[PDB]
């Protein structure tokens, strides 16, 4: 009987927000209001990169805070180096439709995903000197959405096939595989131990996965819409959600439930990407009218724009070292922000 | 030190990208859409994960992409195709019970966001079995203002009127709001694609070249 | 078809159902800590000279 | 979290009267445009009738056109539908859907076998 | 001494101040203009297309052109002298003469850039490729130089019979020819043949090419929007074209040089203003790369 098992969800739902409500004494903004606001922050563009062809959809900074990757849709990955905007290596795809990108935790790999259903490792430190691909992972079902080193020997993906798994690059076959989610995956984010990692998903729906046991240990919800973007607290008890209803949120694992909801009544364009600052004090947002926002991650109030490029952003990304910001767009221009 | 080597590193891979940027542009991007019943196979291997088929029309060079690997939720993957050159959609119109998917499928696609600049090449197939199947289930059970429509085939003039009247729908909507709409009536057993897809994207270049030097 | 979903629902709820959930004041105090502790080593709310700043 | 309920379904004559109601909490009502759709057995999901964000622009198919008419109400956060002359081919499972975005005018993926944004749907029987 | 005087343009003093400032006004507002339309394509990468190449080169030559023609008659005007040396005629006619047929044969490549655009859409970037653009220019530019360093040669070499006496403004070929003590039949014949060539056929193909762009454009409020754009740029065209033709292909020279003078004017210094104001300063993608550069 499907009935009986339907209702049984919706009392342990009842359960579950009656526990939420009375847990809620206070407010986290109640709190913070009483320290003074940072003001007004102004950042202007010292660095601007050239070179591709058509559109980027995803980057991802180095170790080092002094190089990056940037993965177009031409079919290209470029390895950059900001510090004197000359270029190291660029790779051609097998697919033309790549959708995410990243750089391994000792700078020797590369990796890069797409429409093709089909995960590429590339060799940075070949003997001959010229890049390689060393291992082509296969098994998913859809696109892939996301991808994330966790050491020189595995790798955690997403994919469209309402899933994610984790891989053993020398064998190539998925050691554990993680089911539960409704919609698309979108993104995800590896916790500063690498011990656990949030996922979100087109359900409007959050959760938090164990790495080693390979079980959802819990879920959030309150979003209206499909969620884009995610990133921890540098702290690492919480994170921030990005949706497509032009709201941003900051849940929390201790509480396992809301904290703040960053809005305003000017934007109706949803959140592509999200990203955090070194002390976890700003917040910085990109839309989809062509614009990026900060703001005070314990007021709620906007203290800057970045409205430096003519069509959406796409991708955002902060250094190790919280000293640059860099801003992809659709025009195939790079930009970093000081 | 290391600076001299990057230079002429980058001068090296610079070098490459300008020689590869040309060949980017030379040639002419499609996407191909449609049904499960529809004989887009057909039209895809007439002229031979994602299925790519590259054909040759006058030392013009053409890429079409057909992408059947995805499930059936079509809302995230198709903003990366918003820079194709125009859109074929192919469309049965001997199925009176799935037209109206085909309907809301093609108004989804005209208002979508991210592609109010993309052209759509409509090719309406099976119209052997369409005449067959008018000649000979009534048109009328499913479209009520069928029974007030007058026509604006060559063995018989029953079939100008449904062959119109479906044909009427997709233009009505393509006009209740940059980018056109070219219909096409279409058999399984025809080689005359190709040149239709050619004048097409001629058309519609031709366009975007006189909006560039501001003749409209 | 849906049993199976409908199944790993149901275990779902009923282990997310008994967690250890701390108030809300308990969080609230602990951001805030740790957002003061580290305040001194953020480059982007203090700007930083050009002296040492590599992007100059 | 968005929640949907439907009621009104049941046992009904050829030539009866019927209504439909939707419940929707969870969401602002105003932002999204809104759907009907209904499944017969031993078929797959078929697209009946929409209404726009205020209730301005309607759209039916073409089976029904002339028998329903849908309408929304804003206040009590609600949906209606209602029946007249009942064909005996009108039994089937109907659902209340909804709009992925707001402030849009297209809809995607609406009729899918595996939607989130839609209620578990009442039984009608001729 | 082998120096020359000129007369100037008018020869009443009352006329000299007013015309002074207002030929001074127009010298400014061209500079301006062109410098501001080369910026606009060095800073925005959406312009690098090779129309904006060929405009970026008209505005240099432009600049160059203004620069060599107006000063030294207001700097004259200004100091009351009224003469010039050999060395300055000579570089003056030579940096005219290049600087005229270079542009003469820049027009024609961009008629010719718009025909093959617009008439054939699919084969463009093929048949433009930069190189092409590349050899074009160093054409143009090759014979520009070539047809004015053999005019400057083959007309200074005859000496000059009586007074040293100019009736012109500035260092022009018409005015000393008529001085040469030599026979100038084959001045004559040189220099109708460069006329010619340097004229004529850029004129036809000019309008073979607008011609075909509107017959394609009748065969598509669209309509109005292309009249006017071409009337626009007809009409500099014409006059560009026009007025050389009066001045250097007129016969027996009949005409008496006090409106020669004027007729020479409307051909120097107008048309560099005219060209930003069609060609460039009109465009919408001009209007939104200076505001993007603004902001
Ligand atoms: C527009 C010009 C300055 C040209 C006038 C006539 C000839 C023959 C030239 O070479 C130059």
């Amino acid at each position: 009987e499907l009935d009986q098992l339907r209702q049984e969800a919706e009392q342990l739902k009842n359960q579950i927000r009656d526990a939420r409500k009375a847990c809620a004494d206070a407010t986290l903004s109640q709190i913070t209001n009483n320290i003074d606001p940072v003001g007004r922050i102004q950042m202007r563009t010292r660095r601007t990169l050239r070179g591709h062809l058509a559109k980027i959809y995803a980057m991802h900074w180095g170790t080092d805070s002094r190089l990056l990757v940037s993965a177009s849709q031409d079919g290209k990955l470029i390895i950059w180096d900001s510090y004197t905007t000359n270029k190291v290596h660029a790779i051609p795809l097998r697919s033309s439709w790549v959708m995410t990108c990243a750089y391994a935790p000792s700078g020797n790999y590369v990796a890069c995903g797409g429409l093709d259903n089909i995960c590429s490792i590339y060799n940075l430190k070949t003997r001959e000197g010229n890049v390689r691909v060393s291992r082509e992972l296969a098994g998913h079902t859809g696109y892939l959405s996301c991808c994330r080193f966790l050491d020189d020997n595995q790798i955690v993906t997403s994919s469209g096939d309402t899933t994610c798994a984790l891989w053993d690059i020398e064998t190539g076959q998925q050691t554990t595989t993680f089911t539960g989610h409704t919609g698309d995956v979108m993104s995800l984010s590896l916790a500063p131990d690498t011990r656990l990692f949030v996922s979100g998903a087109c359900d409007a729906s959050a959760k938090l996965w164990d790495v080693r046991e390979g079980m959802c240990r819990q879920t959030f919800t309150g979003h209206e819409s499909d969620i884009n973007a995610i990133c921890f607290f540098p702290n690492g008890n919480a994170f921030a959600t990005g949706s497509d209803d032009a709201t941003c949120r900051l849940f929390d694992l201790r509480a396992d439930q809301e904290l703040m909801t960053y809005s305003h009544d000017n934007i109706i364009c949803g959140i592509t990407s999200v990203s955090f600052s070194k002390s976890g004090r700003l917040l910085l947002a990109g839309y989809d009218d062509f614009n990026c926002n900060v703001w005070d991650a314990l007021k709620a109030d906007r203290a800057g724009v970045l409205a430096g490029h003519d069509n959406r952003v796409s991708c955002l990304g902060v250094t190790d070292d919280g000293m640059a910001v860099a801003t992809g767009s659709w025009d195939s221009f790079l930009k970093i922000w000081n | 030190n290391e600076e001299k080597a990057q230079r002429e590193a980058n001068k090296k891979i610079e070098k490459q990208l300008q020689k590869d940027k040309q060949v980017y542009r030379a040639t002419h991007r499609l996407l191909l859409l449609g049904a499960d019943n529809s004989g887009k196979s057909t039209i895809v291997k007439q002229m031979r994960g994602i299925f790519e088929t590259k054909f040759q029309v006058d030392k013009v060079n053409f890429h079409m992409f057909d992408v059947g690997g995805q499930r059936d939720e079509r809302r995230k993957w198709i903003q990366c195709f918003n820079d194709v050159t125009a859109i074929i959609f192919v469309v049965d119109s001997s199925d009176y019970n799935r037209l109206q998917e085909a309907l809301n499928l093609f108004k989804s696609i005209w208002n979508n966001r991210w592609l109010r600049t993309i052209s759509v090449i409509l090719f309406l197939n099976k119209q052997d079995l369409l005449a067959e199947k008018v000649l000979a289930s009534k048109i009328e059970d499913y479209f009520p203002e069928f029974a007030r429509y007058t026509t604006p085939p060559g063995e018989d003039p029953r079939v100008t009127r449904a062959k119109y009247f479906i044909r009427d729908e997709f233009l009505r909507i393509s006009t209740a709001s940059r980018h056109y709409c070219y219909p096409h009536f279409t058999c399984a057993v025809d080689t005359e694609n190709a040149r239709r897809i050619f004048n097409d994207c001629r058309d519609i270049i031709q366009r975007m070249h006189l909006r560039q030097y501001e003749l409209l | 078809a849906s049993i199976a979903q409908a199944r790993k629902l149901v275990e779902q709820l009923k282990m997310e159902a008994n967690i250890d959930r701390i108030k809300v004041s308990k969080a609230a105090a602990d951001l805030m800590a740790y957002c003061e502790a580290h305040a001194k080593e953020d480059p982007l709310l203090t700007p930083v000279p050009a002296s040492e700043n590599p992007f100059r | 979290q968005v929640q949907l309920q439907e009621s009104g379904g049941g046992l009904v004559q050829p030539g009866g009267s019927l209504r439909l109601s939707c419940a929707a909490s969870g969401f602002t009502f105003s932002n999204y445009k809104m759907n009907w759709v209904r499944q017969a057995p031993g078929k797959g999901l078929e697209w009946v009738s929409d209404i726009s964000q205020s209730g301005a622009s309607i759209s039916y198919t073409g089976s029904v056109k002339g028998r329903f008419t849908i309408s929304r109400d804003n206040a009590k956060n609600t949906l209606y539908l209602q029946m007249n002359s009942l064909k005996p081919e009108d039994t089937a499972v109907y659902y209340c859907a909804r709009c992925p975005a707001p402030f849009t005018r297209d809809c995607f993926d609406v009729t899918s076998t595996t939607y989130a944004y839609r209620g578990q749907g009442t039984q009608v029987t001729v | 001494s082998t120096d020359f005087i000129l007369l100037g343009l008018f020869d009443h003093p009352r006329l000299e101040l007013l015309l002074f400032v207002l030929i001074l006004l127009i010298y400014l507002l061209a500079l301006l203009g062109n410098g501001l339309i080369i910026l606009l394509i060095h800073l925005d990468s959406r312009l690098h297309t090779p129309m904006y190449f060929f405009l970026s080169q008209l505005s240099l030559m432009d600049l160059c052109y203004t620069s060599t023609t107006v000063p030294k008659m207001l700097v004259n005007l200004l100091s009351g002298d009224k003469t010039i040396s050999f060395a300055g005629c000579g570089a003056q006619l030579f940096l005219y003469l290049t600087l005229g047929g270079t542009e003469c044969l820049l027009l024609a490549v961009m008629a010719y850039d718009r025909y093959v655009a617009i008439c054939h859409p699919l084969r463009y970037p093929v048949l433009m490729n930069p190189r092409v653009c590349l050899l074009l220019a160093a054409g143009s530019w090759l014979l520009g130089s070539l047809d004015s360093l053999i005019h400057t040669v083959l007309t200074l070499s005859l000496p000059f019979c009586g007074s040293r006496e100019i009736n012109h403004f500035f260092c022009e070929v018409p005015a000393l020819l008529k001085l040469a003590c030599a026979d100038t039949s084959l001045n004559e014949t040189v220099m109708f043949v460069c006329c010619v060539l340097m004229l004529l056929i850029p004129l036809s193909l000019i309008l073979v090419s607008y011609g075909r762009i509107l017959l394609a454009v009748l065969r598509m409020e669209g309509r109005r929007k292309a009249f006017s754009t071409c009337s626009s740029h007809l009409t500099v065209v014409g006059l560009f074209y026009g007025a050389a033709i009066y001045m250097y292909l007129q016969p027996k020279s009949y005409h008496s040089p006090e409106q020669d003078k004027v007729v020479s004017l409307f051909y120097t210094i107008l048309t560099p203003m005219l060209n930003p104001l069609i060609y460039s300063l009109r465009n919408k993608e001009v209007k939104g790369a200076l505001r993007r550069v603004l902001g």
